[PDB]
């Protein structure tokens, strides 16, 4: 007949467990949950604190830097430690002008020589800080072609007019030809050539290695893969032209699939302060010492007055220095504390009690 | 071609399914959150607002309008089927050899007891000359036999044999669109002979489409002319939607949400305008500049880029979220078994699907009484008779039970004890059944000058011949033939004649047959007026012969209506004894009110026809003319009933529709004002009242009660008394309530009153309690708090004008449910619209709003179903605000350090699937299935309905602190993932980087979308399983999505985003610590509040985890009359 089915879903009584959050509950829950969150806030802390960093912003070598060994102002250097032996001591940089690079914004070699008191663990990272780079913004992060990440021959329409992503300022150049990596962001490449090792001096004089390999993750080179072009369509970036002065050889075209720094410079960063891995050492622990850390200055930060930096590590599993997560876990247990606090000294020495059925309707 | 005829279905439906789609997208687009898409994907297609993926922009959308669609094509489906059964159902044979269904031009056969589907023009029949009768019920109050005499001159055809010979359908102009007109005219060749014919057709000749046949066979005729020539299309079927203050409060909600949205782009456009005239950035070096603009018109096309970038903040699935689970919310209310009527085979049935939550919200009742509240099958008989009473009756006697003993059965022996002595003597010339349950009054009638032994039985056969009655061929025992009747109560008056003896076997054309006393005589009726709601008259003008042979034959005037309408048509002065019988009369039903039974009156003038002739031509005259469906009738039938004569007065029962246990002890006591708006008398419904317990004891009954009843012509213009006493004691009730009528200061108080007071106004004191301004809200502030308003409401326009005095004067939620065409007026005019299915489809419940089989079921419709509803619905869209908020304000927080300059954080597949996979069913099943408490403990503590009496859960104040709580977690939901990046931008285990914008917005997202749903979850009572999978299932998607999305390569920057981001231990720490501060603040609020100031239904829900309900039965339902006790 006409009779709904009686189901106990169009009946609505399905299997719940309904809760009610009298005091006796929700008291354990706010108790269970502070005292779990100062533990994780201990747990993070004590993981947290024991993470040593080396942070030099070098963004002044070629002003404020002498031929000779001068000490790196307090501004620039931040040095972490938990081992407080060697803290204040600053490092020292020095600056090799070589009078032949010709582009006189910024050349030359900046030599920062530092002092590690701790050994770093066998995960060594060597960062680049870039302050007040902006990599975020709307045109500048949409600038490249997936397509010639892909290693495709793309022609001039897939990279100038694509939906999306595409590299609408840097399409092609003057005469003709295109670039092979278009686009706003592999033109505007962190240059500065790091080193390959951490020269030691003085006390040993065996250099410490530093690697380029490994430095994006081993999945992204199934992205960003070998090109197809034919090395007489493409042109280098316009601001590629002194790496590759005379274009393209036949030769010397980029393989962007085991070029790791290009790799994670086309991850334009989030936020106003990029760091990129740049040298990495799985190896070896890097042992308590004075390091030399040459850098190739060609990448220029002081137009815009922003700050350019070096950021050694070992970072944890949550990786980095940050307080922040020992911090909150904290205050979350510290607030799911209190207001167990509040919410049980309200409860008894003032308050109410659920003891009648008259609170409603009396 | 050339006479323009295309074919076409008999009823739309204003959605056809070849031009459904292209009117149902226009349609969506009057929606403006919905037509905000339409510019952002426009938008979305030039590359200078920075959108990656403008293709697949649209899938939000597409999905949305789509769904739409879907919803709107499943309310055409049951929408289209009323339209579908009465189209083509049925098809007529059309035999031709001899050389519900539509087609112009056919010669169609029609039987009885069925509805016509077209316009026939009616030829002949099986009477004399083509004389058809017919019911017609839907058009009008018309519940006579419409006489339909037919042409006189075409009356040779008798089957499709010689009809069929000729195939022509006639011309005719456009529409009219009233009733009473055919200006219509067939012409016709005759073969053989030059004659030429014009047959006069008009209205008596043709009937029209929404009416029914009865008694005449084969019906032939022609089918009408195409296009709207039907007159009932544009009388009545256009009928305006309504949705309920929820869902016209949100329109204040959604401007709030776009208010805030274009803050956001506004700050989004000047604080970019401030970055592009800053001066030493890097925005000139390396990004090379001028995106689009130089300076300001670089930060104008940055305002519209946040348009497209805040893309989920535009509510573009709340209105399917609000219409699936309204939809979800009606098919519960049709699919419960317990609002289902067994008996009568009939579930609760919704004709609106969008006004749910107005079912939780309502304060006012405006049920009518005999209807609704009671069976409408009347049994018992109680005749007066010429200053006696004759009946005795102990159903309803105990209706007076403050001062009587406790049980009283020895009456009721005394009844069958006088009834077994009252079907033997009357049994001495009837061959009727008269046995048990089969005569109805038990009292010896004289035991058969002494006139009164003829006046009663001149009562009975005048009773039984001011009848609608028809007699019904019996097919189980042929030789005792039953009673049928429009009228239940006029059955019974019918059906108890039988019993005496007075009966009748059948009805002739002219006249009538009749068994009187054995005897089977044949009283002609002439003439017969008809029976409208507020005329409250049924009378007959039965011819009757002379008694010594050899005169002019008289006639009789037998009027049946109420103790009100007669008794101010009834003669004053007289040399009879028609007026010491009055004080007699009247003194009985009062006696006969004050018992609960429905009371009738009858009088009977002796009439000759030199009086008589002018006054049947002048309803003759005015019997085919224009005036037969306007008021001029009634005054043409004032005239002769100037004086009268009475006869006595009847007084039936009524009992209840079982609707005693909700009225009050559900249903009134739930917090809800009732109104019962009768239509019978003052004493009768008081008395009527107490046994429903409506109102009850120790409840003042202040009654208006005009005491003079008389129209004025002339006069009375330096003083006033029949309206000046009325004014004045609804002043003097205001000591009662101490307060004056100047102020509506009740309008902003919605409470239900300490004092229970309730007001038993009536008829002509109502009519000018609200004709003029100042007594109307002197009125209405007596009855906000009042919790009880009784009677006396006859000719609807009083039942519908008090449900829209108390709708408009007070923004509140009336309900007035009923049944009958008297409540059409009522139903549609009130904010929810319940109606009565009784045993035949009547007009109430198809202009309804909810259709229940009895009154018993409105207690689990309104306490059970409606409460939920509210406070499901009133849960739901503060926390579709919410979900909105927490994420589509944490790319606006990533403004700050993007320069405002709308580079997306979110992927865009994370905005796509957001309002759609993401988060969108936990919102859709907190709305579909909560339940704050049980269906069981909704019905044992009814109090709970009266947060939605108060208004206390939805409020605009609610939504702003949903908006703000959204507002802060979007702050915990951006900062946070922020705070772990700010440092160092190092956040990975293996130092290998996941400082790209996408991969924050994964921090981002996994945190806004756990948040949310257990934000909904956390506001959901009873965590049911369904919704506990779906709120798992859509926490769970956002990382299955990213699983499946981020392993292609398809997905260009956001290439494995799975791997990189879930093997990171500091998602999984801010992620399990920014889920905390998210919810922690209003877990913290909604715990303070619910130890310190709880809600009702948290104490009735600590009374719940404790044995306080566990007495009563699952699927409890204290007003069914078969239930256990407590
Ligand atoms: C990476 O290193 C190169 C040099 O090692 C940096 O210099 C860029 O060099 C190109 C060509 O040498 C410059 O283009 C030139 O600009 C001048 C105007 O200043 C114009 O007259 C020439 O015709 C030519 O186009 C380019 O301006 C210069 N870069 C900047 C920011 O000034 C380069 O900056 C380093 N960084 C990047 C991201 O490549
Ligand atoms: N068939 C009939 N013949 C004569 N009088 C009738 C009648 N039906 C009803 N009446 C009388 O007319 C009066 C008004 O009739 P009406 O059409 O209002 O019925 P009602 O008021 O009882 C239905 P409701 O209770 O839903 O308002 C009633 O008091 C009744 O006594
Ligand atoms: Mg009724």
């Amino acid at each position: 007949n006409r009779r709904p089915k009686e189901d106990a879903f169009t009946q609505q009584r399905l299997a719940a467990i309904n809760p009610v959050l009298t005091p006796r509950t929700v008291l354990p829950l706010y108790l269970l949950i502070a005292v779990v969150f100062v533990i994780v806030g201990g747990c993070i802390l004590a993981q947290n604190s024991k993470v040593d960093e080396v942070t030099i912003y070098y963004q002044d070598c070629m002003t404020n830097a002498t031929s000779s060994w001068s000490d790196i102002p307090s501004e620039h250097w931040q040095f972490v430690f938990h081992k407080y032996k060697t803290y204040n001591t600053a490092p020292q940089w020095r600056f090799v002008d070589d009078e032949s690079d010709d582009f006189t914004k910024q050349r030359g070699t900046c030599q920062i020589r530092f002092t590690t008191p701790s050994d770093m663990k066998n995960n060594v990272y060597l960062n680049y800080v870039l302050e007040k780079f902006a990599a975020n913004h709307r045109r500048y992060v949409l600038s490249f072609s997936e397509d010639q990440i892909r290693g495709e021959d793309a022609s001039y329409e897939t990279v100038h007019d694509a939906t999306g992503i595409n590299c609408k300022p840097l399409s092609k150049n003057a005469d003709g030809k295109i670039y092979y990596p278009c686009g706003l962001i592999a033109n505007s490449m962190f240059n500065d050539t790091f080193p390959l090792q951490l020269t030691n001096v003085g006390d040993t004089s065996n250099n410490y290695s530093l690697t380029n390999k490994g430095i994006n993750w081993e999945s992204d080179k199934k992205r960003y893969k070998k090109t197809k072009y034919n090395y007489t369509q493409i042109a280098p970036p316009p601001y590629w032209e002194k790496m590759y002065p005379d274009g393209y050889n036949e030769t010397n075209i980029p393989d962007i699939q085991d070029w790791e720094e290009f790799q994670n410079w086309m991850r334009p960063g989030a936020f106003d302060k990029i760091t990129k891995l740049i040298r990495i050492n799985k190896n070896d622990t890097l042992p308590a010492g004075e390091y030399q850390l040459d850098i190739g200055l060609h990448w220029p930060v002081l137009e815009f007055n922003g700050k350019k930096g070096i950021y050694l590590t070992h970072g944890s599993h949550l990786g980095g220095r940050n307080p922040f997560l020992g911090i909150v876990y904290l205050i979350g247990g510290c607030i799911c504390a209190a207001m167990a606090l509040i919410l049980l000294t309200f409860w008894l020495f003032g308050g109410r009690k659920i003891a009648d059925a008259s609170s409603l309707s009396w | 071609p050339i006479m323009q005829y295309p074919r076409n279905k008999i009823r739309t439906t204003k959605y056809t399914p070849l031009t459904f789609l292209p009117k149902n997208i226009l349609f969506q687009f009057h929606n403006f959150a919905n037509v905000y898409f339409l510019v952002l994907i426009i938008l979305g297609a030039f590359q200078i607002f920075g959108v990656t993926n403008p293709g697949l922009s649209a899938v939000p959308l597409v999905v949305i309008v789509i769904i739409t669609a879907i919803k709107d094509a499943i309310e055409d489906s049951r929408r289209t089927v009323l339209d579908l059964e009465v189209n083509n159902t049925k098809t007529h044979i059309l035999e031709g050899v001899e050389n519900k269904g539509v087609k112009v031009g056919d010669i169609v056969r029609i039987h009885n007891n069925d509805e016509i589907p077209a316009d026939i023009i009616l030829l002949s029949t099986s009477d004399t000359d083509g004389a058809c009768y017919v019911e017609t019920k839907n058009l009008d109050g018309e519940t006579n036999l419409k006489v339909r005499q037919s042409l006189k001159c075409t009356n040779t055809i008798r089957t499709s044999k010689d009809i069929a010979r000729t195939k022509f359908w006639i011309e005719s102009e456009g529409p009219h669109s009233n009733l009473y007109t055919y200006q219509g005219n067939m012409k016709w060749r005759n073969l053989a002979d030059g004659e030429i014919r014009n047959e006069p057709i008009t209205i008596n000749n043709v009937l029209l489409r929404g009416c029914t046949l009865r008694n005449t066979k084969w019906a032939m005729g022609v089918v009408m002319f195409t296009g709207g020539d039907t007159k009932i299309m544009l009388n009545s079927g256009i009928t305006p939607t309504k949705k309920s203050r929820i869902s016209r409060e949100l329109n204040f909600s959604v401007v709030i949400n776009f208010v805030l949205l274009f803050i956001l782009c506004f700050v989004s456009g000047i604080a970019n305008g401030v970055y592009y005239d800053k001066k030493g950035r890097s925005r000139f070096s390396y990004e090379f500049g001028t995106i689009a603009g130089s300076a300001a018109t670089n930060g104008f096309v940055s305002f519209w880029v946040a348009v497209i970038l805040y893309q989920s903040l535009v509510p573009i699935s709340l209105y399917i979220s609000v219409e699936i689970i309204k939809t979800a919310q009606a098919a519960f209310i049709y699919g419960d078994v317990l609002l289902y009527n067994a008996k009568l085979d009939y579930p609760c049935t919704p004709k609106s699907w969008n006004i749910s939550d107005d079912l939780g919200q309502v304060e006012y009742i405006f049920s009518d009484k005999t209807g609704t509240l009671t069976q409408n099958v009347m049994e018992f008989k109680k005749c007066t008779i010429n200053g006696v009473s004759y009946g005795r009756a102990y159903t309803e006697a105990l209706a007076g039970l403050r001062k009587r003993q406790g049980i009283d059965v020895e009456t009721e022996g005394r009844r069958e004890k006088a009834e077994i002595a009252k079907d033997r003597d009357t049994m001495i010339d009837e061959l009727r059944a008269l046995s048990g349950n089969s005569q109805f009054y038990p009292e010896e009638v004289t035991f058969v000058g002494e006139v009164q032994q003829r006046c009663c039985e001149h009562f009975m056969l005048a009773l039984a011949l001011c009848h609608s009655v028809l007699v019904e061929a019996n097919p189980d025992n042929p030789k005792k033939l039953d009673l049928k009747a429009q009228s239940p109560d006029e059955a019974a008056l019918v059906a108890t004649a039988r019993d005496v003896g007075f009966s009748f076997v059948g009805k002739t054309k002219k006249g009538l047959i009749i068994e009187m006393q054995g005897i089977q005589k044949e009283f002609e009726i002439l003439n017969i007026l008809e029976f409208n709601s507020s005329r409250k008259r049924m009378s007959c003008i039965v011819k009757i012969p002379g008694l010594n042979p050899g005169d002019e034959p008289r006639a009789l005037l037998i009027c049946k209506g109420a103790d009100s309408i007669i008794y101010s048509r009834l003669s004053r002065q007289s040399g009879s004894n028609s007026e010491a019988i009055l004080e007699k009369t009247a003194l009985h039903l009062e006696q006969y009110a004050t018992e609960g039974l429905r009371t009738l009156c009858i009088a009977q003038r002796e009439l000759s026809w030199s009086e008589y002739e002018k006054w049947n031509e002048k309803y003759d005259i005015a019997a085919a003319s224009l005036a037969n469906r306007e008021d001029e009738l009634e005054v043409v039938a004032d005239s002769i009933e100037r004086e009268l004569i009475l006869l006595g007065g009847t007084a039936i029962e009524d009992r209840l529709q079982d609707g005693v246990p909700d009225c009050i002890e559900l249903l009134a006591e739930a917090g809800i004002k009732l109104w019962v708006l009768t239509g019978d008398k003052v004493e009768t419904a008081i008395n009527i009242g107490f046994s429903c317990n409506l109102l009850n004891n120790e409840m003042e009954l202040l009654v208006i009660k005009t005491t003079g009843d008389d129209v004025k012509e002339f006069g009375s213009e330096p003083s006033e008394i029949v309206d000046a006493l009325l004014s004045k004691y609804l002043k003097e009730y205001f000591n009662l309530t101490g307060s004056e009528e100047e102020i509506f200061e009740a309008k902003k108080d919605h409470e239900f009153p300490k004092g229970n007071y309730a007001i038993v106004i009536d008829g002509d004191a109502l009519k000018l309690a609200l004709y003029g301004e100042d007594i109307r809200r002197k009125f209405l502030l007596l009855c906000k708090n009042c919790r009880a308003v009784l009677c006396c409401r006859v000719s609807p326009s009083q039942k519908a004008a008090v449900v829209k005095l108390v709708k408009d004067s007070l923004d509140v939620m009336t309900l007035a449910i009923g049944d009958g065409s008297n409540d059409v007026a009522m139903i549609q005019s009130a904010d929810v619209g319940i109606g009565i299915a009784g045993e035949e489809g009547r007009q109430a419940v198809m202009c309804s709003d909810y259709a229940i089989g009895q009154f018993r079921y409105l207690a689990r419709l309104v306490l059970v179903h409606g409460r939920w509803s509210y406070k499901r619905l009133a849960e739901m869209i503060p926390e579709f605000f919410y979900k909105n908020m927490i994420f589509a304000l944490a790319l606006f927080w990533y403004g700050i350090y993007n320069d405002f300059d709308g580079s997306y954080l979110y992927e865009y597949t994370y905005m796509m699937f957001y309002n759609l996979a993401f988060t969108s069913l936990p919102v859709i099943f907190l709305g579909i299935l909560d339940q704050d408490v049980n269906d069981t403990i909704s019905l044992v503590v009814p109090q709970l309905y009266r947060v939605g009496i108060l208004r206390k859960e939805w409020n605009q104040r609610k939504f702003l602190w949903y908006m703000l709580d959204g507002l802060y977690q979007s702050i915990i939901c951006f900062f946070f993932p922020y705070l772990v990046y700010h440092k160092n931008m190092i956040v990975t285990s293996n130092g290998l980087g996941l400082d790209h914008r996408y991969f924050v917005g994964v921090y981002v997202t996994t945190i806004a979308v756990i948040s949310c749903n257990t934000y909904v979850l956390l506001h959901q009572y009873r965590w049911d399983w369904f919704s506990g999978l779906f709120i798992a299932l859509s926490c769970l998607v956002v990382f299955a999505w990213t699983g499946i999305w981020s392993s292609a390569i398809a997905s260009r920057e956001f290439f494995k985003a799975a791997a990189r981001i879930y093997g990171a231990p500091s998602f999984w720490a801010v992620f399990f610590v920014a889920v905390l501060f998210c919810l922690l603040p209003r877990f913290t609020y909604d715990s303070f509040q619910k130890f310190f100031y709880p809600t009702d239904v948290e104490i009735v829900r600590e009374m719940w985890q404790h044995g306080h309900f566990d007495h009563y039965p699952p699927g409890y339902d204290p007003t069914d009359p078969n239930r256990p006790k407590v």
